């Protein structure tokens, strides 16, 4: 089944505004929202609906973009350096979970290489 | 409306720009030819047909890269005995339409090419790295004269050619028969004994039925050449890998026009390969969306050729992500993954319309090398 | 595996004729073609008196006679279906009669693709050029002076792809053609004009129409008319300049016209023959209008009477007319000015026979003496007959049936034959009285086991139906007996007598197939058996079969029965009916069924020969070899337990073989061609036989009958290697001291032809060519054997002598 979805909103983290948050919301992840290969890593896998009972028993730290957007415009983050892990969480999951040669791997490595591409021109923090 | 069917057979999900070549070599008869072979295409290539490509590798794009300076043919070898890379015939392909790209540092070349001739293996090295060349012999064509040439009688040589062939239909065929066999009573066999081996009869019986599955099929759409017809007819029967071979194996459009006449009647049900039981379709619900038949091979973002059969209706799947419009095979559709409901294997997609008023409003769409074509 | 083939009865069918002043300028002729034998006779009062009897290496399918300016006599040019010409010209020297061949060459294109409508050959009134149209979109054009004694010639390209018959036009100052061709549009007539110097068509005389759609012949009208007249289905039209003048005679409404002669120089009237045997009169009217003109003002039609299935006409002198015949017998008649009573202007003169076209036979004896007699099936329609050729100079009789008869077997103990025969109806009503109406008894076919479930029920007007029977035909009085009368829509394709199982009596077993005209194949069968007793005819029992009967042998007690692919075999057992026992599939249609001992051969139309054999013990059937290669295949027969022989496309004969000590598996399941060679003819049947005193045989293992299309019968017999080698070193010394008409090599003639390949001929030695060698003189004979080497020792002979040969020669003719 799927689980619940990860929280949004939760008062208890600290926060702040900066320059590489706002990037991260504006430019990364709109422009891999607008990809072709989006399209399956925008919501939680829905397990009941497509019938993958065993997804959740070896994916324990679910996550996509959609989540990941509802935590930036929510302000969850502290850091670029978190985000960042949090999408190479997500690029892992593909590989870990899918074979080789899948379609949905060499999905997720097209976008990988877009990526690395943009966070080699991270703004330095103001 | 009509959904014009030269647009699958144009490949425009691939791009519009392509360089294009003319230029023709056909090689002499039983002569031995040193090809290069194309590594990871795994599939029956048959004269006249059109095979998309999608290359990524270092040394299946400088390969690609030196055939077009020389004579632009490499070889499809069948593949297909059973597997392990050895194969007794394949078919030369020549490569007509050629696109080079560039991505994240990695050169991608786009190559659209046809079938041409048939041949046998001889010797098959690998040579230098990852480039298997082949030995190989043209396998001739044989051209029969009709029957009765042999015993036409000279004073009724005129009376040969007939008045052109109307626009009923039972008469014509019962008088062209009396005529073109009158010169049966010469010989020990009867009048429609030599129907049964005449090439016009044997493509008009086949005709008879190819026009069945979709009802715009017309005259011109379809060869008048024995051996194009032979050879367009075999490309688009859902029969398994074994009988290909067999019709490769024949060097006379006559036994291939007769093979195939066999091969109609009697494949019905189309079902889960690796279930083997449950259902997905039949031969009533084939029909064509191309103009070249209910099945042709396309290819992927990621150069996975398929070869797809088209049908108005499927049972027994589930339908898994959302239609998605991007790199449609058939323009004006979006496809949606449908997969077998009860093992979960891919079968193939499901295309909707997307202007509200379309040719139809809905298909299936089935890749070959996932349906068992059983028997009821 | 070696053989020797050797012709018995020389071809009978003609195929075409001509008149002319050949032999002198005075005497008229008349010039036959017999497929290879060209004929020269003279006219007479009384009839036809021969001169003079040649043979030609190749089919001829152009004759024709000219006379260019400055010579006495006409000269004839002849064409041969590979496609080699020549000039030849009658020399009569003391006693001696000689054709002088004065320019020759081969006419043929590397590349192209041979016409639909045949080969056409015309020559240019003026005699200026020759016209040839091999290729379809080709014009060939041979300048026709002295020095073109190679036969050059060269190509002019047409626009239109579909002509279907030309002729040069009489009365132009510069060769002009007149042809009919088709385009979608339809029948349209044309003309050109050709030039020599430019070698390319100009703009024609006249202006084109739009003829009938199923013109067919042009008729070029001589000098005083001029012009071409169109001869179609419907209708018969004349066309010059703008002159049209177009009858439509309701009479020529029921057949079709395919030939035609001139009887008067002028072109006042012509000869007209159709498909059924009837003559035609056609007339043209002259008027003169004040002004030095004559024209055509009307045509007419008049129905002469009736004679054989005419190939081709001639009119003679004095209304004495020969009708050549391919169907059947030829012809001298008599054109009388006043109708008889049944109102025919033809009284019959005299008669030729003619086997052909010969569609099975039989070797028997009926006299229990050594000589067997070989009886046929041969003509068809009206010509049909039983023809029982006795060596004797071959003695030929000649049995009329009025039907087409197919098949022939023999039954000793009841002293009758087996006739399977089919007469054309129209809707039933017959349309003469054939040889099985004619008959004492008669039983029709009750069905039962068909209730014609599968029908079209369209039964149309006028529509023709063929109805097959059996006949049951004496062997002293050759009369008919017995007639049986096949169900409605059912063919005959194989018949058998034999006895089966533990029984005593001897039947007749048939097999047919319920065609019908919408399904492409057939989908039911019967197999039926009779027993002939005391003159009267009965059905035993019958098995319906789910396909059709393509052939039928006799198997050790067993009947062996094909059924479309399957070659099922049954038995016969106490209760009197047919068990299956086995069974081959197969991937094709088994229409050709050989056995010997426990041996199987199986063929198709399309020469995929196959090797079965029985096994005993298991009961089944196994594969023992198979060679396939696609061509047309006429026939098969069994040589030895080794060797298969067949007859394939564009007159060829073929021998397969089998390996039996191969090293490996892969080629004990394949045959290795060993002989090719192009006899010339279309073989139609095989027998094992002959007609020879029985025995009392070194160059002789068997003995194998065949008979053609052209009525020509043959003699196949293997042979030993020495004697091989030793014939193949007789040929290679005769072919060059014999001079063959129209300077012809021997080695293309009877090289292995096809419209792919053309190799020469391995395995086979032609007697003809061999039985020459005693007409020649002696220093012929010397110089033919001279530095040869034949004997078993002792210096072979020495040098062998020509005696030593001429013997060996005569003991090889003593076989026929
Ligand atoms: C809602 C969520 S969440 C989520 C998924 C979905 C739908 C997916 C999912 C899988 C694939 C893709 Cl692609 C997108 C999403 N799968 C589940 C797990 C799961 O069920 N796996 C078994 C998949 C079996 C069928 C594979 C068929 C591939 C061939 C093809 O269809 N290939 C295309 C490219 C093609 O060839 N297209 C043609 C047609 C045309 O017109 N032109 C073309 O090129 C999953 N795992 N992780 C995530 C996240 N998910
Ligand atoms: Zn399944």
């Amino acid at each position: 089944m799927n689980p619940p979805p990860p929280e949004t909103s939760n008062p208890n983290k600290p926060k702040r505004q900066t320059n590489q948050l706002q990037y991260l919301l504006r430019v990364v992840l709109k422009t891999l929202w607008k990809h072709q290969f989006a399209w399956p890593f925008q919501q939680p896998v829905d397990a009941v609906k497509l019938n993958l009972p065993d997804y959740y028993k070896i994916i324990k730290t679910p996550m996509d973009m959609g989540t990941i957007k509802k935590r930036l415009e929510n302000n969850y983050y502290w850091n670029a350096q978190e985000c960042i892990q949090d999408f190479n969480t997500m690029f892992t999951n593909c590989y870990i979970y899918n074979k080789p040669g899948d379609d949905i791997v060499l999905m997720a490595e097209a976008l990988e290489k877009l990526f690395l591409q943009k966070i080699n021109e991270l703004p330095t923090e103001e | 409306i009509n959904f014009d069917t030269s647009l699958p057979t144009s490949h425009t999900y691939l791009g519009a720009d392509m360089e294009e070549f003319h230029g023709r070599t056909l090689h002499d008869d039983d002569s031995c030819q040193v090809i290069p072979v194309l590594p990871q295409v795994m599939m029956i290539l048959i004269p006249g047909q059109t095979l998309p490509l999608q290359l990524f590798h270092p040394q299946e794009v400088s390969m690609v890269r030196n055939l077009i300076q020389k004579d632009r043919t490499f070889a499809v070898l069948a593949y297909s005995n059973v597997q392990e890379r050895e194969a007794q015939f394949g078919t030369t392909a020549e490569i007509y339409a050629y696109r080079e790209e560039q991505d994240f540092g990695i050169e991608i070349v786009k190559v659209k090419a046809i079938g041409r001739q048939r041949f046998k293996v001889l010797e098959l090295r690998t040579q230098s790295d990852g480039i298997q060349q082949a030995k190989v012999q043209i396998l001739p064509e044989c051209v029969l004269p009709s029957t009765m040439s042999a015993v036409q009688l000279e004073s009724l040589n005129k009376c040969q050619i007939f008045p052109s062939k109307p626009v009923c239909s039972y008469k014509w065929w019962q008088k062209y028969q009396k005529r073109k066999f009158h010169c049966a009573n010469l010989t020990s066999w009867p009048r429609w004994l030599y129907s049964l081996y005449d090439a016009e009869t044997l493509m008009d019986r086949i005709k008879k039925q190819l026009r069945e599955w979709d009802e715009n099929l017309k005259d011109d759409s379809l060869p008048s050449n024995p051996i194009d017809f032979s050879y367009r007819v075999a490309a688009c029967l859902p029969i398994d890998d074994v009988l290909r071979i067999q019709l490769l194996k024949i060097g006379s459009a006559i036994q291939r026009l007769r093979c195939e006449l066999d091969i109609m009647n009697k494949c019905t049900s189309l079902c889960c390969k690796q279930c083997q039981e449950t259902e997905i379709t039949t031969k009533n619900e084939i029909f064509s969306l191309s103009l070249c038949g209910p099945m042709a091979a396309y290819v992927n973002p990621h150069g996975y050729v398929h070869e797809t059969l088209t049908v108005y209706k499927a049972c027994n799947l589930n339908l898994i992500g959302r239609p998605s419009t991007e790199h449609s095979w058939f323009p004006g559709y979006a496809w949606t993954v449908a997969q077998c409901k009860i093992c979960a294997s891919h079968i193939g997609w499901k295309f909707t319309a997307t202007k509200k008023d379309m040719s139809p409003q809905k298909f299936w769409g089935l890749t070959r090398s996932a349906l068992l074509p059983t028997i009821p | 595996s070696y053989n020797y083939v050797v012709t018995a009865q020389k071809p009978t069918a003609v195929n075409g004729c001509v008149t002319g002043h050949f032999t002198s300028a005075e005497d008229l002729n008349l010039l036959i073609a017999k497929n290879t034998r060209l004929e020269i006779y003279v006219v007479t009062a009384e009839g036809l008196r021969p001169v003079k009897e040649v043979g030609m290496y190749g089919k001829i399918a152009v004759m024709e006679l000219f006379r260019p300016k400055g010579e006495s006599k006409d000269l004839l040019f002849i064409l041969t279906a590979k496609y080699n010409a020549c000039i030849l010209e009658y020399k009569q020297s003391g006693e001696s009669i000689d054709i002088i061949t004065r320019a020759h060459g081969n006419v043929q294109d590397r590349i192209g693709r041979p016409s639909e409508t045949g080969i056409i050959g015309i020559i240019d009134p003026e005699c200026r050029m020759i016209g040839l149209r091999l290729y379809d979109g080709l014009f060939k054009v041979i300048p026709l002076d002295r020095d073109n004694k190679e036969l050059k010639a060269f190509n002019i390209r047409l626009e239109e792809l579909h002509v279907i018959d030309v002729k040069f036009l009489y009365g132009c100052q510069a060769p002009t053609i007149c042809f009919v061709y088709q385009d979608p549009q339809g029948r349209h007539v044309k003309t050109y004009e050709v030039s020599l110097r430019e070698k390319e068509f100009n703009k024609g005389p006249w202006k084109q129409e739009n003829v009938e759609a199923e013109a067919s012949m042009v008729i070029a009208v001589p000098e005083p008319f001029g012009g071409a007249i169109i001869i179609g289905q419907e209708s018969i039209t004349y066309h010059n300049g703008d002159k049209y003048l177009a009858i439509a005679p309701p009479i020529i409404k029921q057949s079709t016209i395919v030939c035609h002669n001139r009887v008067d120089p002028n072109g006042s009237r012509y000869l007209l023959g159709d498909m059924e045997g009837r003559l035609f009169m056609l007339l043209l009217e002259k008027e003169e209008q004040m002004d030095g003109t004559v024209t055509l003002k009307d045509l007419r039609v008049e129905l002469l009477g009736e004679t054989s299935i005419a190939e081709c006409l001639t009119y003679l002198d004095n209304g004495v007319v020969f009708v050549g015949s391919r169907l059947g017998d030829s012809q001298l008649v008599k054109l009388n000015v006043d109708s008889n009573e049944q109102g025919s202007y033809v009284v019959a003169m005299e008669t030729f026979t003619n086997l052909g076209p010969i569609v099975d036979m039989c070797v028997v004896d009926l006299e229990r003496q050594g000589q067997g007699q070989l009886v046929t099936c041969s003509g068809a329609f009206k010509e049909g007959s039983l023809r029982i050729i006795r060596n004797g100079k071959l003695h030929i009789r000649t049995v009329p049936l009025y039907e087409s008869p197919r098949k022939i077997c023999y039954q000793e103990v009841s002293q009758c034959f087996g006739v399977l025969s089919s007469r054309i109806e129209v809707q039933t009503t017959a349309l003469r009285p054939s040889a099985s109406t004619q008959a004492l008894s008669s039983s029709v076919s009750s069905s039962k086991l068909f209730s014609s479930s599968t029908a079209p029920h369209e039964t149309s007007f006028g529509e023709e139906v063929e109805v097959h029977n059996l006949l049951i035909i004496d062997q002293h009085t050759f009369e008919v007996l017995h007639a049986h009368q096949f169900l409605q829509n059912e063919y005959a394709l194989s018949l058998v007598s034999c006895k089966l199982g533990k029984d005593p009596n001897t039947y007749f077993i048939v097999g047919t197939a319920m065609v019908y005209p919408e399904e492409a194949e057939p989908k039911q069968g019967r197999i039926v058996v009779f027993q002939y007793s005391d003159g009267k005819l009965q059905t035993v029992a019958e098995k319906e079969v789910k396909g059709a009967v393509y052939s039928m042998v006799e198997f050790n007690g067993k009947l062996l029965a094909s059924i479309n692919s399957t070659v099922r075999l049954y038995e016969w057992t106490t209760e009197k009916e047919l068990r299956t026992e086995c069974n081959h599939y197969n991937n094709i249609m088994a229409l050709y069924l050989k056995t010997k001992g426990d041996f199987i051969l199986v063929g198709d139309l399309m020469r995929s020969v196959l090797l079965l054999a029985y096994k005993p013990m298991e009961g089944n059937f196994e594969e023992i070899a198979r060679d396939f290669n696609p061509n047309w295949m006429s026939a098969v027969e069994i040589l030895d337990d080794d060797n298969f022989l067949g007859a394939e496309n564009a007159f060829n004969l073929f021998v397969c073989q089998k390996d039996s000590a191969a090293t490996t598996d892969e080629e004990r399941q394949h045959l290795q061609e060993v002989g090719l060679f192009h006899l010339g003819e279309f073989v139609n049947v095989f027998c094992h036989g002959s007609l020879v005193m029985q025995n009392l045989s070194t160059p002789t293992q068997g003995s194998v009958l065949f008979g053609t299309v052209n009525g020509m019968i043959g003699l196949v017999t293997s042979l030993s290697e020495s004697w091989y080698n030793l014939l193949l070193d007789m040929q290679n010394r005769l072919n060059k001291v014999i001079k063959s008409v129209g300077k012809i090599e021997h080695s293309f003639w009877r090289s292995f032809h096809t419209e792919r390949k053309t190799e020469p001929a391995t395995g086979f030695i032609d007697g003809d060519l061999i039985e020459s060698f005693l007409d020649i003189s002696r220093p012929k004979m010397q110089e033919v054997v001279a530095n040869l080497q034949y004997d078993d020792g002792s210096g072979m002979k020495r040098e062998a002598t020509a005696d030593d040969l001429i013997k060996v020669v005569e003991e090889l003719t003593r076989i026929h």
